[PDB]
This record gives structure tokens, C-alpha cells and sequence, in this order.
């Protein structure tokens, strides 16, 4: 399996970016396999 | 070896993720490559450090990214979706509250091949990578940052 990389851009902030998405506060736990899960 | 954001491709060809080149080190998420060596042109990039729990891996040297979300300001996801030009999505992170402290989280849901895309602060520094998270139907990604 040929896994390879291709440059796609500079790392820059863009003043004209689209703005979206909410800001939820969630209780979570992180297990040994790197998996997040919700906690109550 | 040039600084930038890169697609991670596999062979037709498919985009399996994204990563960040900085200071000669390639940074991406463990679940994208599972640590496999990567081709860059005629060169080869070998893994250097990886951790399943953090879901991170670095190639050619140690993890270099150390900026962190300030807990108040909007950030930008520099999303590199399969088949699409790199594009910036600005958002105010929410919070993953954990027994070990709080982690910024972005409530943005892009295709899986976007995993490893960098999240940036206003100064253009990478505060973490996109693509390890939880579902609440809506996916929410931790802002996953390593240790330098
Ligand atoms: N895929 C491979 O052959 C190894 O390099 C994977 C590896 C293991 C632990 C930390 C980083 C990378």
C-alpha cells in the first residue's frame, strides 16, 4: 500500500473565512485506545 | 519537506487524511497512518514518535507543535477535504471536560479524509489537529495537541 503526501497549502489564518458551528460543553472520558466517550 | 498542510493519500487513489509539516517534521493522527512510513516524492518519511491514546504520530523527528487554545477566542480549522482546495472554517470551540482537565473542541463535521487537518489560532500557530472526537448525530472533534 503506497501511502504518500502532497502539499495542499500554507498554514495561514484567512480574514475572509466562513464562520460556523456551535460551542458545546461536554463531559467526556478518554480510554486507553484513544476513544472519547460521553459521561454523565 | 516544505512547511505546509499536506494530503495523506493511499493507493486509484484515495485521501485518508491530512497532516502538518513544520520544522522538518510531519505531524498527523495515528488513526490516519497507523504509523506506516510515508512517501514524499522520491523520498521516504519514517515514523519517529507515536501514541495511540493521544491519537498522534510524528515523522522524521519529535512533535514540534505546542501552541494551545486560549479558551476564549475563535479559531480556524484549515480543512483540506478530499477533492477540495484547502479552506479555512472559523469557529468558537466548545469544551471537552475531562477528569484530567479541559480540551477545546470544534463542532464541525467534515469527511473522514479531513482527519489531521490543523486548527489554528489568530496568530497562525497550529493549536492541534482535527479528527478525534465524539458524537452528540453531530460529530465534535477534540483539538488534539501533542507535547513538545
Ligand atoms: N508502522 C510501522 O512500521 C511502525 O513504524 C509503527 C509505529 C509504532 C510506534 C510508534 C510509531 C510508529
Amino acid at each position: 500500500v503506497d501511502m504518500y503526501i502532497e502539499r495542499a497549502g500554507d498554514i495561514t489564518w484567512e480574514k475572509d473565512a466562513e464562520v460556523t458551528g456551535n460551542s458545546p460543553r461536554l463531559d467526556v472520558a478518554l480510554d486507553e485506545s484513544g476513544d472519547f466517550s460521553l459521561v454523565e | 519537506t516544505t512547511d505546509g498542510v499536506y494530503r495523506v493519500m493511499t493507493r486509484g487513489s484515495t485521501q485518508v487524511g491530512v497532516g502538518v509539516m513544520q520544522e522538518g517534521v510531519f505531524h498527523t493522527m495515528w488513526h490516519v497512518t497507523k504509523g506506516a512510513a510515508l512517501r514524499s516524492g522520491e523520498g521516504r518519511l519514517d515514523p519517529y514518535w507515536g501514541d495511540v491514546k493521544q491519537d498522534l504520530v510524528s515523522y522524521c523527528g519529535p512533535w514540534k507543535l505546542d501552541a494551545a487554545w486560549d479558551g476564549l477566542s475563535e479559531v480556524q480549522l484549515l480543512a483540506v477535504p478530499p477533492g477540495e482546495r484547502a479552506k479555512n472554517i472559523q469557529t468558537l470551540p466548545g469544551i471537552f471536560k475531562t477528569k484530567d482537565g479541559d480540551i477545546g473542541a470544534v463542532a464541525l463535521d467534515y469527511p473522514a479524509g479531513t482527519s489531521g487537518s490543523p486548527i489554528l489560532d489568530k496568530s497562525g500557530r497550529v493549536i492541534g489537529l482535527y479528527g478525534n472526537g465524539v458524537v452528540i448525530g453531530s460529530y465534535v472533534s477534540a483539538i488534539t495537541q501533542g507535547k513538545r
